[PDB]
C-alpha cells in the first residue's frame, strides 16, 4: 500500500483523476498503490510545505 | 521558513540576519525578493 | 515611490517592487566608520579589501 499524494490547484476535474485512478489496476505491480487525492488554492511556499 | 512567515514575514520585515545549509532562509527571502544579511556563511 | 512588503505570506504572490532597488543601494553602500572599520562590497556585494 505505497502512498502517493496527488495534488491539484484551480479548476480541474477531480472525478477524472479518480476515473483514471481506478481505471488502472495491475498485478504487474509487485505492490499495491495507496491512492490519495488532494487539492489546494494558494501558491505560498510556506503553506504548501504545511499541507 | 515556517517561522520566517509566521514569526518573521508577518511582521512586515525589511531585513533579517543569519548565522550557523542556511540557504532555506535565502529561499524564503528570495520568493519575497527581500534583501537579508547574515554573518557567518 | 515607496511601498511596503506584504505582511502575511498567504495569498500574496507579488514581489515587492522596490526590493532590487533597495539591494542596489546596499551595493553602493559605503560605511566609513564601523566597529570592524570600513566595509566594502564586490560585484556580488561581498566584503572587499577586508
Ligand atoms: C479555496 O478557495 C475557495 C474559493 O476560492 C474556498 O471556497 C475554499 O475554502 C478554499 N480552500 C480552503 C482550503 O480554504
Ligand atoms: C515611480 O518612481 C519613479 C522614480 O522616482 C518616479 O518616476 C515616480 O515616483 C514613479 N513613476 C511614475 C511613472 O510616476
Amino acid at each position: 500500500s505505497i502512498g502517493i499524494a496527488v495534488i491539484l490547484v484551480g479548476t480541474s476535474d477531480e472525478v477524472a483523476i479518480k476515473d483514471a485512478h481506478e481505471k488502472d489496476d495491475f498485478h504487474h505491480l509487485s505492490v499495491v498503490p495507496r491512492v490519495e487525492l488532494v487539492a489546494m488554492n494558494e501558491t505560498d511556499p510556506k503553506s504548501i510545505i504545511t499541507r | 521558513a515556517l517561522s520566517v512567515c509566521e514569526d518573521l514575514i508577518s511582521s512586515q520585515v525589511y531585513a533579517i540576519l543569519v548565522s550557523h545549509t542556511p540557504t532555506p532562509v535565502s529561499y524564503t527571502a528570495g520568493f519575497y525578493r527581500i534583501p537579508v544579511l547574515g554573518l557567518t556563511t | 515611490n515607496i511601498t511596503d512588503p506584504p505582511r502575511g505570506c498567504v495569498g500574496n504572490t507579488n514581489i515587492w517592487k522596490t526590493g532590487p532597488l533597495f539591494k542596489r543601494v546596499l551595493m553602493s553602500s559605503k560605511y566609513a566608520d564601523g566597529v570592524t572599520g570600513r566595509v566594502e562590497f564586490n560585484e556580488d556585494g561581498d566584503r572587499k579589501f577586508a
